[PDB]
RNA sequence: ACAAAGAGAACGUUUAUAUGUAAUUGUAUGUUUGAUUGGGGCAAUACUAUAUCUAUUUAUAUAGAAAAAGAACUAUAUUU
């Protein structure tokens, strides 16, 4: 990892004078030291890398409000934001301006570039169908869009409207209302579904950028798939085919006349 | 252990379903009052021991 | 090599001449359809020859039936199922469970009916659902069972629902395991399934792998 | 490691929302090729769980305020009914389900 | 222990100790004897939330006695006079969580 | 020889028995509680003491649970009435090896500390610290620089409750250690885990757009 | 001072016998319970009329 | 009668997995020890895996030299 | 007449070079002759000695002895145990059972 | 549960049973394992109402009460007693079943060749 | 156990009852030791349930001194090296020497 | 030498007839209880004519 | 039980043991089959640089096939014995 | 006991790797007298070892090794 280089010595004065076989080499505990110290001396080169583990994962397309993509994600926090939507949305794209002239237009392209970091990439990681990627205009375009498409091919714009007193600690959660709205709209306006049924059952994996850092969650692929095992108590399936008895239907009720009374 | 304690009151006299391997051929004339009355004590002497 | 493991399918066979000439002598009831109680009370077999699972009919030199015989037993051969079946009678395999075992021969200690759990897994393969013997399942099986989920795509027939809304594998180290398998395996059409590869060799994993239909 | 379910009832700390959290069935890591310190290591754990939770931090995502702490007190269920039964129908919509 | 409350011979008979095809509920109300039981379970409650104690706790209920109905034993045996007696159980089943 | 044999211990109440001893505070090793008191007053006397609404609350079953032992399943219920062995076992197992490393602790320091070798912050007063297990025992505390980051703790000195855990679960190997760094990174310090601290490096354009 | 004060070799009578049930054993204080006389267990049992 | 059609035999494409010279091969029972438990790959290698153990029974399949066994 | 078959002695060892109709001879069920049936059946016959018309133990538990034991006047009230539980399938269990 | 014809719970496949009525079947056995057990059940009540008559005054002193423990006798009442009424109800159906048909068959019989031949016929 | 690769978490046994020998001793609560017995006598997994746990203090706990939270000298069964001869021996709990400072007492202790 | 099938000599081994006619896919001991099910067909209608 | 090497008739030379002189004639059609050889003195000494093979009667396939020799000892049908696909001149 | 590790290593414990005649366990043969142990053959279709010699004359099982029909390792070569 460029730190493995550890002294296979410590300084530690070696317990046990008198003599024998394991005396003075390192230690799982001082191998741990000498990898943190070197880690931040790079850390301080600026060498260190990060997408040490992440070299399977194909890189995200480099782009100049896509750097949602190339943040190491918690998988801690990946798992509040829970996100969803209709499945036939097939992708989410968020431009916004770089620089904003008036007031109101430097607020919205504040929750874009909020809306762009915040729920774009849970929304990937959840879902999987949808390419949710962000890109950063350059020129004083006071209003950024957003570009809900489907699966049928067709989209639609969502053109990002905060209000002016709100914050865009909401700001976004209004725009969150007004795409995840859009996307079951489109999804329930979409013309016949037989082929998109087998579009969407053949999307490959949009989410295989995504750097999640899975945090005390590295037992085993299990705890890895702890956001898809969804338990769910209470189940409910109400509608058993029940099968009754035709023949002898009667004759439960007609035996057995208990202990025949004084007339019989 | 397990001795079919559901059989002891559940027999249709007083000396069935009680092991008295002590039987003799003749039992005399007092060694009879002495059985007959020893059947039930053993049938009173259970019952109010287990219901004290 | 005769080993009995917890869940063996052996019976304890009931000849169908026994049955048969019962059925004449007067311990049993031509007219009711003659379950294992009726043969167990009336004497016709004891305690000691009715083990889990119940019995077996063999058609043993009885070349004929003479009249409508209902029965319900558990697997009968297919000679003696084609037996009853010539003589206008019927034959429909209940492979209970141990607990329903019980309530079978002792109903009189169970005022209600206490709900009965379907048979092992092993069962269900092999008689409760098998329509060779007429499994009291054969029916059920095909009607609601055999159709998966209106959800389940081709990946996931086979859970109580599909656990994503989509078919495809969900993430990467499902995925990029999916990706290997169907090149592990030369590219076969189902093989995107991923499956473990190692046989416990276990007598329950076994269904019948060569025999009639 | 688990092997016989059971549900817990978590109580939150900072919302005190009572919810609950069930522990499902995984199976043992395989006997075939054993591995003395993953077993012995599974199953004095799995005591541990089976015990309320004994000596673990409790990791589990509130459903209240929609985030994932270790704060949960592991409510065994006759200190759960001790407070769902004292609890005015309204609150039962608040910190319960 | 110089006194063991029991010995070993039944600390390992389980038979005498689970519930496993063993009554724990002696008693058997009559009619109107259950519809008044009934009446103290309080506004709010759901059998879907008593839990079934583990096997190293003790099968035993102690009978209808002030919150009988959390004692899942006298719960789910109450629960059963109601059926051969005929009152309706208004509250949940057990829902087996998936 | 006893004179004034002691009464049983948790005898207060007028119609059944005192709970067993050491659910009480005694000896264990004995499940039905009994106490002469009750057993010799007649039937009517202990139904004379007591009213129908009261025999309903003393009646109560609290099942599983002891009613006493906050927390702990009732000891006449257990298979023996010893203390439930798996609640409080031992941290070592009978086989492990003691590989249980080193764990810093919080403390709530008490006077703003200011180290004179790093030139910075021990801690500020009254901002709880994770500090290690062998300074705060032995140079944090016995000085009157710090205490302990419990529950009771923060309502002695003002603070608002926080329940830091402290040492809720003790890590027995290292990586079993750091996970629970990780857990603990999250609950205590969680300013990390923030959109916005995620992208410090991303606020304004990317580096490659900037004037030099 | 709730101990029985004997070494309990001496009282062993009480601890294997079925004594184990009509004694009070909390804290080895080998001690009877109450337990009914004879003339009351008739009485207490003929009065249910059982 | 019912003119439904069904084939004489069910012909799977699968391949026994007992083998008469194999030594371990077999159909075992559902809680017998499966192919080789707690062996690790080793001849007896479940006795080599005892000392590994955290703590065993007091009765563990201890020293027995095959004497008259 | 209870043969008792056992299978070929050289079938695991050495198969290399043998020769090539005898490397078969390993798979049938021979009988073992009838100087060890009559040494091994000696054990299962001690059941009950001197009672002239007992047969021996067989040595496979036939399907209606195993009941033989639970058939006994004895055990008609333990309902566990009874109509074979122990060859039944594994016992299903509450889904809270737990230990 | 089956035990009588109605057919056990096993036909969950609909399994039909037709060509019926077909059977005149005079209950030989089953009056037999009747009588047979309308004794037991009798011969339970005897032994669930036993109570004291000691002919010998030395252990007089339990006279009134009966022969068995309150608590078991609540139970033998319910597990062997209500038990054996089940199964003596049972017979007391497969007989009392039985002879309907035989009322339908001894009458559709009796008419169409001789009312002399007809208990001929079933003999 | 089972067999497959990610073996996500469920209610119940996928499977059916869990196969294999060790999987025997878990699903009766046993540890994973009783694979390793040779006699498993009613007793035995009696003795290995821990029922009751085979452990103890080292004085009388009237007259105990060091501070033993909750701990005994369970005594740990060790199979020997190549010749697995069955010895056992009893593991006590490491004491600190605990030098504190209690400020109710304000000084060392 | 050191083969292991020696040409079909006269020996009353499986129904060699019916060994070629069948598919390879299957595994032995789920053949050789398959070509005896294609036999008892043949031994059923042999007899029915 | 020590006397692990036996010493009565320690046979001169011994065929089955020599470097190469037992070996598994593998079939070079992958269905895993084997049938163990001796090389004969033919090929017991290196008349053969070449690894041995001949033409046996393969009978999972039940045909005669290839047989190229192998050592005894491994699993006799690896991801090695893999063929890489090619379109048959067959077919449309 | 020696060494490793873990505890801001305040000292007691637990491990791992090691196995000490300080270690008290068990083996240390059998047959003919000190060598021999195998399967054949010639010596009246006798064979004590008699007398001679030969040689792929083969080392059964159980765990591992080979997973289709095919296979390896070793034991006074009946082999506790
Ligand atoms: N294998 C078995 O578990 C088994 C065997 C024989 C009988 N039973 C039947 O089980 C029934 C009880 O149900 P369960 O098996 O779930 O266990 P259970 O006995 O715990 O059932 C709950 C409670 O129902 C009550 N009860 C049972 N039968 C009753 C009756 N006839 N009238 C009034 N109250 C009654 C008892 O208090 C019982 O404890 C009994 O009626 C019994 O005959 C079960
Ligand atoms: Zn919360």
């Amino acid at each position: 990892e460029q730190v493995q280089d550890v002294p296979t010595s410590t300084d530690r004065k070696p317990t046990g004078m008198h003599r024998g076989p394991g005396k003075r080499q390192t230690a799982p505990k001082e191998a741990a030291q000498y990898q943190f110290i070197k880690k931040w001396d790079l850390q301080m080169r600026e060498t260190w890398d990060e997408l040490e583990p992440f070299k399977g994962l194909p890189k995200p397309k480099v782009q100049f409000g896509n750097e949602a993509a190339e943040v190491i994600w918690p998988y801690a926090l990946l798992l509040e934001n829970v996100i969803k939507v209709h499945p036939y949305t097939k992708s989410i794209y968020v431009y916004y301006s770089q620089r904003q002239s008036t007031p109101l237009g430097e607020l919205a392209a504040r929750v874009a570039k909020r809306v762009s970091q915040a729920y774009l990439i849970p929304i990937t990681f959840h879902n999987s169908h949808v390419y949710v990627e962000a890109e950063m205009l350059l020129e004083y375009s006071e209003t950024p869009w957003v570009v809900v498409h489907c699966l049928d091919g067709t989209h639609k714009l969502i053109p990002v409207k905060p209000q002016a007193g709100q914050t865009v600690k909401e700001g976004a959660e209004e725009v969150l209302n007004g795409i995840v709205s859009a996307c079951n709209e489109i999804g329930s306006a979409v013309k016949n579904p037989k082929e998109v049924m087998r579009l969407l059952s053949e999307r490959p994996l949009q989410n295989q950028y995504v750097r999640v850092n899975y945090q005390w969650y590295g037992d085993t692929p299990e705890e890895r798939m702890s956001h898809l095992v969804k338990w769910d108590y209470e189940p409910e399936e109400v509608v058993p085919q029940l099968r009754n008895r035709t023949q002898h239907v009667l004759d439960w009720m007609n035996y057995d006349g208990n202990l025949p009374t004084h007339n019989s | 252990g397990f001795t079919m304690k559901y059989k002891r009151g559940t027999g249709l006299w007083d000396e069935d379903h009680v092991n008295d391997f002590d039987a003799n051929k003749y039992l005399s004339a007092r060694s009879t009052m002495r059985w007959y009355y020893g059947m039930e004590r053993l049938q009173t002497r259970n019952n109010m021991n287990a219901r004290r | 090599p005769r080993n009995r493991y917890e869940g063996k399918a052996s019976f304890s066979r009931l000849s169908l001449s026994k049955l048969l000439w019962a059925v004449d002598t007067g311990r049993l009831n031509p007219n009711e359809t003659i379950t294992l109680y009726h043969l167990r009370n009336a004497k016709v077999i004891a305690d000691r020859e009715v083990v889990w699972p119940g019995m077996v009919l063999l058609a043993g030199n009885v070349e004929r039936v003479p009249y409508p015989l209902h029965i319900e037993l558990q697997n009968a051969s297919a000679k003696a199922i084609q037996l009853l079946e010539e003589a206008g009678g019927s034959f429909t395999n209940v492979y209970m469970s141990h607990e329903g075992l019980y309530q079978e021969l002792h109903p009189e200690e169970f005022p209600t009916f206490m709900e009965q759990e379907l048979p092992e897994r092993k069962g269900l393969e092999n008689f409760a659902t098998n329509s060779r013997k007429r499994g009291w399942l054969a029916q059920w099986y095909e009607d609601e069972s055999r159709y998966a989920h209106p959800g389940a795509g081709r990946r996931t027939a086979h859970y109580i629902r599909p656990p994503t809304d989509r078919d495809f594998p969900a993430t990467i180290e499902e995925y990029e395991l999916a990706k290997h398998h169907q090149k592990w395996h030369l590219n076969q059409p189902g093989s995107a399934t991923v499956l473990p590869w190692h046989s416990l060799n276990t007598a329950d994993m076994a269904r019948r792998s060569a025999g009639r239909l | 490691s688990n092997r016989f379910f059971q549900k817990f009832y978590l109580r939150c700390g900072n919302c005190s929302a009572i919810q609950r959290s069930a522990q499902g069935y995984q199976p043992i890591a395989n006997p075939i090729l054993f591995k003395s310190d993953e077993h012995c290591r599974n199953y004095h754990d799995e005591q541990r769980r089976a015990a309320g939770y004994s000596g673990m931090v409790v990791t589990c995502r509130c459903h209240r305020c929609e985030r994932v702490h270790s704060n949960w007190k592991v409510l065994d269920a006759q200190q759960f009914l001790d407070a769902k039964l004292r609890m005015t129908p309204e609150e039962r919509a608040q910190r319960l389900w | 222990s110089t006194y063991n409350e029991k010995s070993w011979l039944e600390k390992a008979r389980w038979g005498a100790f689970t519930k496993g095809s063993r009554p724990v509920m002696r008693q058997r109300y009559s009619a109107a004897a259950l519809k008044e039981a009934l009446e103290m379970v309080p506004e709010g409650f759901e059998t879907c939330d008593v839990p079934r104690p583990p096997q190293r706790i003790r099968a035993q209920s102690e009978g209808v006695v002030g919150r009988w109905y959390t004692n899942y034993w006298t719960l789910h045996s109450v629960r059963y006079q109601c059926q051969l007696a005929g009152v309706e159980w208004q509250f949940g089943e057990r829902q087996r969580p998936r | 020889v006893a004179p004034w044999v002691p009464p049983p211990r948790h005898d207060v109440k007028v119609t059944m028995p005192p709970p067993p001893g050491g659910e009480v505070g005694g000896s264990y090793g004995v499940s039905t509680g009994y106490s002469d008191r009750l057993a010799r007053t007649p039937y009517w006397k202990r139904m004379a003491l007591s009213t129908y609404a009261l025999r309903m609350k003393e009646n109560e079953t609290r099942y599983p649970m002891s009613p006493h032992r906050e927390g702990e399943y009732d000891l006449r219920y257990t298979v023996t009435a010893y203390p439930d062995h798996i609640k409080h076992r031992p941290l070592l197992e009978i086989g492990e090896a003691h590989q249980i490393p080193t764990i810093e602790i919080p403390v709530i320091f008490l006077v703003n500390l200011w180290d004179e070798e790093r030139l910075t912050w021990f801690g500020r007063q009254y901002e709880t610290v994770y500090v290690n297990r062998n300074v705060a025992r032995e140079e944090l505390l016995p000085q009157r620089y710090a205490i302990y980051a419990t529950e009771e703790a923060y309502k002695l000195l003002g603070l608002p409750v926080v329940n830091h855990s402290i040492h809720e679960e003790i890590p027995k190997t290292p990586h079993a250690y750091k996970k629970l760094l990780e857990k603990q990174s999250y609950t205590e310090e969680r300013w990390k885990y923030t959109i916005e601290y995620l992208f410090r490096k991303y606020e304004a354009d990317p580096p490659e757009l900037q004037d030099k | 001072a709730r101990r029985v004060q004997c070494p309990t070799e001496w009282v062993h009578f009480r601890m294997h016998t079925k004594d184990k049930l009509k004694y009070d054993f909390q804290d080895l204080a080998f001690r009877k319970k109450f337990e009914y006389s004879y003339e009351d267990v008739v009485a207490n049992a003929k009065d249910m009329c059982s | 009668a019912s003119q439904r059609w069904l084939p004489l035999q069910t012909l799977k494409p699968m391949g026994h997995n007992w083998s008469a010279a194999t030594r371990s091969s077999g159909v075992r029972g559902p809680h017998m020890q499966l192919m080789q438990e707690r062996l690790d790959q080793k001849g007896f290698g479940w006795k080599r895996k005892s000392r590994s153990l955290w703590q065993q029974d007091v009765a563990t399949a201890g020293f027995r030299p095959h004497r008259y066994f | 007449s209870r043969v008792w078959v056992a299978l070929g002695g050289k079938m695991r060892r050495r198969r290399i070079g043998r020769q090539i109709d005898v490397k078969d001879m390993r798979y049938y069920w021979r009988p073992i002759e009838p100087q060890y049936q009559r040494l091994y059946m000696s054990r299962l016959r001690i059941k009950d000695h001197s009672n002239k018309r007992v047969q021996p133990m067989r040595l496979r538990a036939t399907n209606n002895d195993i009941g033989q034991a639970s058939s006994l006047k004895e055990w008609e009230r333990s309902s566990d145990r009874k109509y074979g539980a122990a060859l039944a399938p594994p016992k299903k269990r509450d889904f809270e059972f737990r230990v | 549960s089956g035990a009588v014809g109605r057919g056990s719970f096993h036909s969950v496949v609909a399994g039909a049973n037709p060509r019926r009525i077909p059977t005149y079947y005079n209950s030989a056995y089953e009056l037999i394992q009747l009588h047979r057990a309308h004794r037991e059940v009798t011969r339970n009540f005897l032994v669930r109402d036993k109570v004291f008559d000691n002919k010998f005054p030395g252990c007089s002193l339990a006279n009134g009460l009966f022969k068995m423990v309150p608590n078991k006798r609540g139970n033998f009442h319910t597990r062997e007693l209500t038990e054996s009424i089940r199964h003596r109800t049972i017979w007391g159906q497969r007989i009392q079943q039985q002879r309907t048909i035989n009322a339908a068959i001894l009458e559709d019989a009796t008419k169409v060749l001789s009312p002399a031949q007809m208990e001929d016929r079933f003999s | 156990f089972s067999t497959f690769a990610l073996n996500p978490e469920t209610s119940r046994a996928p499977h059916g009852p869990p196969r294999g020998l060790i999987n025997r001793y878990i699903s009766m609560g046993l540890p994973p030791w009783a694979a390793w017995c040779n006699r498993v006598n009613r007793h035995a997994l009696y003795r290995m349930s821990d029922v009751s746990p085979r452990s103890f203090l080292p004085k009388a706990p009237h007259e105990m001194d060091v501070i033993w939270m909750n701990e005994r000298v369970r005594e740990r069964v060790r199979t020997s090296r190549q010749v697995q001869h069955v010895y056992r021996q009893l593991k006590y709990p490491f004491v600190k020497t605990g030098i504190h400072y209690s400020d109710t007492l304000d000084h060392w202790v | 030498h050191h083969n292991s099938s020696l040409p079909y000599a006269k020996h009353d081994t499986n129904n060699v007839l019916a060994m070629r006619l069948f598919p390879v896919n299957v595994g032995v001991r789920a053949r050789t209880e398959a070509i005896r099910i294609r036999t008892d067909d043949c031994l059923q209608r042999l007899r029915d004519a | 039980r020590l006397k692990k090497r036996m010493v009565g008739f320690i046979p001169k030379v011994i065929p089955r043991k020599i470097r190469n002189n037992m070996v598994a004639l593998r079939s070079e059609a992958n269905t895993g089959h084997m049938e163990g050889y001796i090389k004969t003195e033919a090929e017991r000494l290196d008349a053969t640089g070449r690894k041995l093979q001949k033409t046996m009667w393969d009978p999972v396939l039940q045909r005669y096939t290839l047989m190229k020799e192998t050592k005894v000892r491994g699993p006799f049908l690896t991801k090695s014995n893999i063929a890489r696909k090619v379109d048959f001149p067959v077919g449309a």
